[PDB]
RNA sequence: UGAGAAGCAUGCUGGAGGUAUCAGAAGUGCGAAUGCUGACGUGAGUAACGACAAAACGGGUGAAAAACCCGUUCGCCGAAAGACCAAGGGUUCCAGUCCAACGUUAAUCGGGGCUGGGUGAGUCGACCCCUAAGGCGAGGCCGAAAGGCGUAGUCGAUGGGA
RNA sequence: GAACCCACUGUCGUUGAAAAGCCAGGGGAUGACUUGUGGAUAGGGGUGAAAGGCUAAUCAAGCCUGGUGAUAGCUGGUUCU
RNA sequence: CUCCGGGGAGGCGGCAAAUAUCCUUUGAUCCGGAGAUGUCUGAAUGGGGGAACCCACCUACUUUAAGGUAGGUAUUGCAACAUGAAUACAUAGUGUUGCAAGGCGAACGAGGGGAAGUGAAACAUCUCAGUACCCUUAGGAAAAGAAAUCAAUUGAGAUUCCCUCAGUAGCGGCGAGCGAACGGGGAUCAGCCCAUUAAGUUAUGUGUGUUUUAGUGGAACGCUCUGGGAAGUGCGAACGUAGAGGGUGAUAUUCCCGUACACGAAAGGGCACACAUAAUGAUGACGAGUAGGGCGAGGCACGUGAAACCUUGUCUGAAUAUGGGGGGACCAUCCUCCAAGGCUAAAUACUCCUGACUGACCGAUAGUGAACCAGUACCGUGAGGGAAAGGCGAAAAGAACCCCU
C-alpha cells in the first residue's frame, strides 16, 4: 500500500470543485518513492518507501537514529 | 394432606358422594377406590388372544380432592396434617391430633 | 424442446455447495444469513 | 483385533428362503453385520466366537427404506450382510 | 453391585470386563436367535459394562 | 314502543357467563376501491376423455369383467415401438394381501395402500498412480480496508497406467 | 442422397397433444461441419459472420434483498341517525 | 454411569393406548451440586476434498502374519537455541523448543469509505445526509477528560448527560431550508504522574459479610333446597400477619395445590471489604521538521464571505520564559492560559439472554411468518420467497350383541 514508512503518510480523500461549485470525489496522494540508504553500523544499503518530507526528516536527524526508531516500531527494515 | 394407596377414604363429593372403601392407586391427582364409581365396557373381542369380549364393569378413578381420609372413632370425614413425633414425620387427624390408624 | 434445467451433480456441488460457499466472504454471509433464518438446509 | 471390536463385529442371523437354502445346500451362514466390519474382521470374529474354519466373506449393503407412517416421513438404517463360507461340513 | 465391585482389584475388574462382554454378545445372539423370553438381563450386562468402566476410570 | 339510528317483552335452540346508572378511552358502524381471504353459483350434465397400429370369442375368479388371468384366432413395429451403457432418478425391483383416494371410464388390475424379501468381485466400474484447460496458492509483488495477481507446490478427466 | 443439423411454402392446431408443435413437401450433408464431458468471460458489464441479437420461458440495461410506506398538481374509494 | 445432599410410594420420557417384562421401604422414579464418558463434519489445524469422505507418516507397547491401542505431525507472530549462501567477517535463509492468535454471536461504541429516490412546485449551488449500505476492531459499557478553556462589574474553574437560553444571533441560487453560543437550573463528583517512577487496574491465594443453585411446616364449615354434578338458594358457625392465584362435574378464605409467616445447605457459584504475591500503568524524564506561512481541500450553525479558530495532501519553516498561544479581518493596550509526553471511577447508550411481577394490549382472517412436528410444505439453478391448519365428553364410560350390505 501507498504508505511512508518514516511518516506514516497515505492517501486522503477530498473534493474536486468546480467553477459552478460542482463537487466530486478526488483522492490526495503523498510524493511517495523507493531510496537506497548507506547503513555503515552494518555496511549494507536499505531500501525505504517514503516521501520527500521523510528524506528532510532523515537529514535533520541521521539514518541510524531513523532506523532504530523504526525497528522500535517492529518494522523489519 | 396426602393420601396413600391403603387408606380408608370417604367420598365428599360427586355421584357416590356418602359411601366409602379402600383407595386401590393414586396416580397424579386421581384415585380408585373399591367398590365405588363403576362403569360399564363394551370390550370387542379380541382376535390374537381369543376371550371374546363383552359387557364388563370396572372402577373409575375421581379427582383426589373429592375424598377424604376416614377417621375411625367418630366416622366423620377429616384433614389431613403432620407431625414430628420421636424423629418420624408422621400423618395425624387436625380434629382430634391422633396420629392416623394404618390398616 | 430442450429446457433449462440440466442437472449434473458435479456441476452442483462446485457451483453451489458448502465448500464453495465457506471459499468467499460474501459465500459465509450468505451462510450466517441462513443460519439466521433458522433453514433446515444450508446448502444444496 | 481386540475383543470388544470383535463382540461388536457380529449382530445377528439372517431368517430368510435364499439364507435357509443356501445354509442347507452349501454350507454358507448368513450374518448381519455392523456397517463398518470389514471381510478380515469378519472372518476372526467367526473363527474366535464359533470355532469353525472360514474360506471365504462375501458381503453387500443396502440402502434403508423410506416411508410415511402417519403424517410424517422416516428412513430406516443400512443393513449390511456377510455370507460365510465354511470348509467341507461344519455348523 | 456397584459396592461389590468396587471392593474388587483392579485385575480382577478387568477380567470381570471381558467376561460381561462376552455374556453380552451371547445374550445378544440368542435374542437374535429367539429364544429367550426375558430381555432385562440385556439391560442388566449393558448397565454392568458400564459400571464396571466408570469404576476403573476412577481407580487409575 | 319511539321522529330516526334503535329499545322492550316473550316461545324454540343453546349450555356459562352477562352487566344498570353516571363518568372515561377508542383497532367504533361498509355495497361499490378491475379491494383482500374462504365458501358456493351461472355457463351445463354442455366441450373433452391426449396420435385413425385393431380387435373377436370360450373358460376362470369375483358382489360385479369390453379393459385382470388362461386359451384359440386377427392385426402392428422390427436401423426401432427390439437389446445394452453413461448421465439423471431412488426402491419404482420380487412375492403375499387390500380397492376408500390416485389411474381422464370400471377394475378382481397397477409404477396405488400394507407386510415381508432382494443388490455376493484380486480380473467389471469407482477408489488409486499421472497429467490438460482451469482452480487454489507458503514466501512474494500490488492495493484505503475487503482484496487482485502470481513462484515453489497442490488439486483437477472428458485422456495415459495389471 | 439416409443418419445428423436446420427451418423456405401450405393445411391443421390457437380454453393446443405442445407457453412455438404435427403432417406433406424443403436446405446442408468432409466442412467457415455436427456433437458429449469439464472449464473461462457478469450488468452501463460480458458476448455478438451485427438482428439492439443473446446473457435460465425475463433485456434500449438480468434477478434478489435493502434505501422504501420513493414521488404522483393524476384516476379510484371513503362505513350510523 | 459415579459420589454428596433433598424426598418418602411409586415408577419404566412424549406422539400413544394397551400388552409383556421388570425396578422399588436393604430408599426406586424425581429434584439440586460436583465428576466420568463424550462417534463424524464444521476456525478444522497430518495432506487432500463435491461438509459429515479419501489417503498417510513417526514413536512406545502389544499381536502373529497382512493388525490393535495411546500419543504426535497446520499456518502466522514473538523468544531462545542450533545451523547456515553469493562473500573474508557477517547477513539473508533453514530447522527445533515454548508461548499467543484465527472462528461464532442481538443491540450499543470507536474508526476507514459513502449514494439516490425526494424537496426546491422545473434544475446544476443547496437539501435528503454523513442517512442507507460496505470494511476493520473493543468493552461491559465505549468515547472524552484535568485549560496554550471561557469570560469581560476583572469573574468562573476537568470530562459526560438532561432542562432553559431560542426557533433567538447568524448561515443561505438571502431561495427551499439549515441553526449556535454566552449565561442560569440539575444528575454525578477526583484527580494522579514522566526513568529511585503516582493514582488506578487486572490475576492469584487467604479471611469476613451478603446473596444464589433443591426444600420443610403452615389456620379454620356444617345442615337444607334445586340439580347429572354444588363452590349456587335459605339458616347458623370458624380462621385471618393467610379474603393473592390455580384446580375440583356450575360461582370455594375454611376440599386440593398453595398464600402471610417461620425454618433450612454435603457441595458449588456471584458481589462487596481487608490483606498478601505477581504483572501493568511506564521505551516515558517539560516535549522541532513542531508552532507559523504559500497553494489545494475538509470541519466548524458559518455555502469565500470583512472569515477568526481546528485537520492536512504539497512546498517551506521560528522563538524557546527578557519566551510563546488566545480574546472571530488587523494594530496597540489590557485580561487570561503554557502546545508540540501520559493514565483516570460516576452520572450516559443497549438487550441475544435469566428470575419475579404488571397491562382501559390480541384472542385463531387478530396476536410473531409460526398457539398445530413452521422458516416446514411448496416455488426457484441460486441468492431468495413463503403458507393453510386450535375446541367430543366431568370421566372413553369411544357404542358388547342383533339386522341390511
Amino acid at each position: 500500500s501507498k504508505v511512508c514508512q518514516v511518516t506514516g503518510k497515505r492517501p486522503v480523500v477530498g473534493n474536486n470543485v468546480s467553477h459552478a461549485n460542482n463537487k466530486t470525489k478526488r483522492r490526495f496522494e503523498p510524493n511517495l518513492h523507493h531510496h537506497r540508504f548507506w547503513l555503515e553500523s552494518e555496511k549494507r544499503f536499505v531500501r525505504l518507501r517514503l516521501t520527500t518530507k521523510g528524506m528532510r526528516i532523515i537529514d535533520k536527524l541521521g539514518i541510524e537514529k531513523v532506523v532504530a526508531d523504526l525497528r522500535a516500531q517492529g518494522q523489519k527494515i | 394432606a396426602k393420601i396413600k394407596k391403603g387408606d380408608q377414604v370417604i367420598v365428599i363429593a360427586g355421584k357416590e358422594k356418602g359411601k366409602q372403601g379402600t383407595v386401590l392407586s393414586v396416580s397424579e391427582d386421581r384415585v380408585k377406590v373399591e367398590g365405588l364409581n363403576l362403569v360399564k365396557k363394551h370390550q370387542k373381542p379380541n382376535r390374537v388372544t381369543g376371550a371374546e369380549g363383552g359387557i364388563v364393569t370396572q372402577e373409575a378413578s375421581l379427582h383426589i380432592s373429592n375424598v377424604a381420609i376416614l377417621n375411625a372413632t367418630t366416622q366423620k370425614a377429616d384433614r389431613v396434617g403432620y407431625q414430628v413425633i420421636d424423629g418420624v414425620k408422621t400423618r395425624v387427624y387436625k380434629s382430634t391430633g391422633e396420629s392416623v390408624a394404618v390398616a | 424442446m430442450k429446457r433449462t434445467f440440466q442437472p449434473s451433480e458435479l456441476k452442483r456441488k462446485r457451483v453451489h455447495g458448502f465448500r464453495a460457499r465457506m471459499a468467499t466472504k460474501a459465500g459465509r454471509q450468505v451462510l450466517a444469513r441462513r443460519r439466521a433464518k433458522g433453514r433446515h438446509s444450508l446448502t444444496v | 483385533m481386540n475383543n470388544e471390536r470383535i463382540y461388536q463385529v457380529l449382530k445377528g442371523p439372517v431368517f430368510s428362503e435364499k439364507a435357509q437354502v443356501l445354509g442347507d445346500t452349501a454350507g454358507v451362514q448368513v450374518f448381519k453385520v455392523d456397517i463398518n466390519a470389514t471381510k478380515l474382521e469378519i472372518k476372526k470374529a467367526v473363527e474366535k466366537l464359533f470355532g469353525v474354519e472360514v474360506v471365504k466373506v462375501n458381503t453387500t449393503i443396502t440402502k434403508g427404506k423410506t416411508k410415511r407412517f402417519g403424517r410424517t416421513l422416516g428412513r430406516r438404517s443400512d443393513v449390511k450382510k456377510a455370507y460365510v463360507t465354511l470348509k467341507a461340513g461344519q455348523d | 453391585k456397584t459396592k461389590d465391585l468396587r471392593e474388587k482389584s483392579v485385575e480382577e475388574l478387568k477380567a470381570l470386563l471381558d467376561e460381561q462382554q462376552l455374556n453380552q454378545f451371547r445374550l445378544r445372539m440368542a435374542k437374535a436367535t429367539g429364544q429367550l423370553g426375558k430381555s432385562h438381563e440385556v439391560q442388566v450386562a449393558r448397565k454392568t459394562i458400564a459400571r464396571i468402566k466408570t469404576l476403573l476410570t476412577e481407580k487409575q
